[PDB]
């Protein structure tokens, strides 16, 4: 429904407050569970592995530019770009 | 259309593409862990970046198919009998070809013998086609040809570009007082 | 120290920073364009030719025999004066893989304004240079024979520590000496064992027999270094020799443009003195039979553009002569992307 945290909460309160249930949850429990569905949470091995490749499991958001040097004396960038990477995805959509 | 950022940012994506086309993958799918394998095709670009990245010229240009490899005069006398017949790393030993210009041939005769390539393939993908444009640019054309009939210019040919912009005005209008149709350009699905 | 203001082509998307002026019989060229060479001019390189501070790039076609060049963007260029030609190598291709080979530019016939090039890839054999670019190339003379020294720059990692997270990184060189024979290609490598850090975008002079280096920007402690190095290159008929000394009276300066302003006198002109002080103040070297002697030189005018600006660029048009580039205005809107200077030293 693409609801913001905000006011999500505040249906929480509010839904806690007239029922007297626990029917939603709060927001920590909801990134605790959401950190399972991410890529970079579940282990795998490559094989035979692969050159130029960082073989740790535990691979989330990292930028995009590979850390591209970017200062005065060399060209100037201007672009901001976020990125998995590709087996970490991969194995994430598999699961 | 930047090229340089684009390059900068995209090839450690088609490095660990290259990279896992020649393993297994192993982990555990509820309960035994399983293997996998791979197979890429990657087909989803429109029209104007497969022009741009396998290593073609602009799109306003004589060779005009991504896969085989005729001039755009020549289907008007041939229409239908070609086949796919352009690979990536045929690109890349054509590519190689333009830059050594090993024959000393002309800049043209070389451009007449590499059959449009003038720039390093820099990503793989398989050749195909795109469905959405095609039926857009289909669209469009024949919209083309209802604008030139109501014209009636297969009997007088080469009139001014301004009847033409009244045969729109009126193809527009009659259209809406018989289908009622909203006018616009960008021809959305 | 006449600065003036210069109007732009149609087409001025092909100028970007890391381009290369050459300078054919009074008359000067273009090359490096952004982006691949497009079906209007397939070489890439381009008559700059300037009239009333209004520039119209007309294009420029080969030879029947020459080898089609892709733009590198950050090549080493040097005047090997001997049947005038030009040197390229290294640079980087606009899709970052990093060529390390040998490209020579040449004239095939010039009738009535409309040359001819002729350029020729060349391969090295031995101890071939890593691929690399920012680095310097300089001819050089010694007892009837000529020489190129080939002093290092930055690269990519090598294959093995390459990772699929910092792809893009840079590093040194190892600052070795190179010495090239044009000839056959012969690849010479030498330790040399006083300059020990690496060192990029520096500025090198050759008068005939000794090459000097000044400025550059060193990596691993990230810092510009403030002296230069006499390098002294000889040619017997026996085995060539290396050798080296420090100078003091040096300076910091980084990615800088040079200039013959006269026989055997050179110009410096501002580059960036720290990682947001772009250099203003320019310098002068008068360069000795066995001195060297670098000098303040008087404080050209700037636009409050310049001296409100962050980045430049440009080269050296090539008879007192520099061109210069900075970005366009975020704040004034209204602009395409870039706005352009001349620098003159009469
Ligand atoms: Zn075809």
């Amino acid at each position: 429904t693409f609801l913001s945290c905000s006011q999500y909460h505040k249906m929480y309160r509010t839904v806690k407050a007239i029922t007297g249930r626990q029917i939603f949850q709060p927001l920590h429990a909801l990134r605790n569970a959401e950190k399972v569905l991410l890529p970079g949470y579940h282990p795998f091995e490559w094989q035979p592995p692969l050159k130029n490749v960082s073989s740790r499991t535990d691979v989330g958001i990292i930028d995009g530019l590979s850390g591209l040097a970017s200062s005065v004396d060399e060209y100037p960038v201007d672009t901001i770009a976020k990125r998995f990477r590709y087996d970490s995805a991969l194995v994430s959509a598999l699961m | 259309s930047d090229h340089e950022t684009l390059t900068a940012i995209l090839s450690p994506l088609i490095a660990e593409r290259e990279a896992m086309k020649s393993s297994e993958l192993t982990l555990e799918m509820g309960g035994i862990p399983r293997t996998f394998k791979f197979i890429f095709r990657g087909t989803g670009y429109d029209e104007k970046l497969v022009r741009e990245v396998e290593g073609l010229e602009a799109s306003g240009s004589v060779y005009i198919c991504t896969l085989c490899d005729t001039t755009r005069l020549e289907a008007s006398q041939n229409l239908v009998f070609h086949s796919i017949t352009r690979s990536h790393a045929e690109n890349l030993q054509r590519y190689e070809v333009w830059r050594s210009n090993p024959y000393h041939e002309s800049v043209e005769e070389l451009r007449d013998r590499v059959k449009g390539v003038s720039a390093k393939p820099f990503i793989e993908t398989v050749p195909s086609i795109d469905a959405l444009h095609c039926d857009i640019g289909n669209a469009a054309e024949f919209y083309k040809i209802f604008q030139l009939e109501i014209g009636e210019v297969y009997k007088h040919p080469n009139a001014s570009k301004e009847e033409r912009k009244r045969w729109q005005a009126t193809l527009d209008k009659h259209l809406r007082k018989r289908m009622n149709l909203k006018p616009i350009m960008r021809m959305n699905g | 120290m006449s600065l003036q203001m210069v109007t732009v082509g149609h087409n001025i998307a092909l100028i970007q920073p890391g381009f290369s002026l050459m300078n054919f019989d009074g008359q000067v060229f273009f090359f490096g364009q952004k982006g691949w060479p497009k079906r209007s001019c397939p070489t890439g390189v381009f008559h700059f030719d300037i009239k009333q501070n209004h520039l119209k790039l007309k294009p420029a076609i080969f030879s029947k025999d020459s080898c089609y060049l892709p733009p590198l963007r950050y090549p080493a260029t040097c005047s090997y004066k001997g049947k005038h030609q030009y040197i390229i190598h290294g640079g980087k291709t606009p899709n970052n893989e990093l060529s390390d080979k040998i490209y020579i530019m040449s004239v095939a016939c010039k009738n009535n304004k409309k040359v001819t090039f002729r350029c020729t890839e060349k391969d090295l054999v031995g101890d071939v240079p890593e691929p690399r670019y920012g680095h310097s190339i300089d001819v050089v003379y010694s007892r009837g024979k000529s020489m190129g020294v080939l002093f290092g720059g930055r690269s990519y990692m090598p294959s093995t520590q390459r990772t699929t997270e910092k792809w893009n990184s840079v590093a040194d060189c190892l600052p070795h000496v190179f010495l090239i024979d044009f000839e056959f290609g012969c690849a010479t490598s030498y330790i040399l064992p006083e300059l020990q850090d690496g060192l990029s975008f520096h500025v090198s002079i050759a008068r005939n027999d000794t090459v000097y280096i000044l400025g550059g920007h060193s990596l691993a402690s990230n810092i510009r270094p403030a002296n230069l190095y006499r390098i002294r290159v000889d040619l017997p008929l026996g085995t060539p020799a290396v050798n080296c000394t420090v100078l003091p009276g040096g300076i910091s300066v980084s990615s800088a443009i040079l200039t013959q302003t006269n026989n055997d006198e050179f110009v410096i002109v501002g580059g960036y003195q720290l990682e947001n002080q772009k250099r203003m103040v320019c310098s002068l070297v008068s360069l000795g039979d066995n001195t060297i002697e670098i000098s303040e030189m008087e404080t050209p005018d700037w636009t409050s553009d310049i001296k409100h600006s962050k980045i430049w660029f440009g080269s050296n048009m090539g008879n007192g002569t520099i061109f210069l580039g900075i970005p366009g205005d975020n704040k004034q809107a209204m602009s395409e992307a870039f706005y352009f200077y001349t620098l003159r030293c009469s």
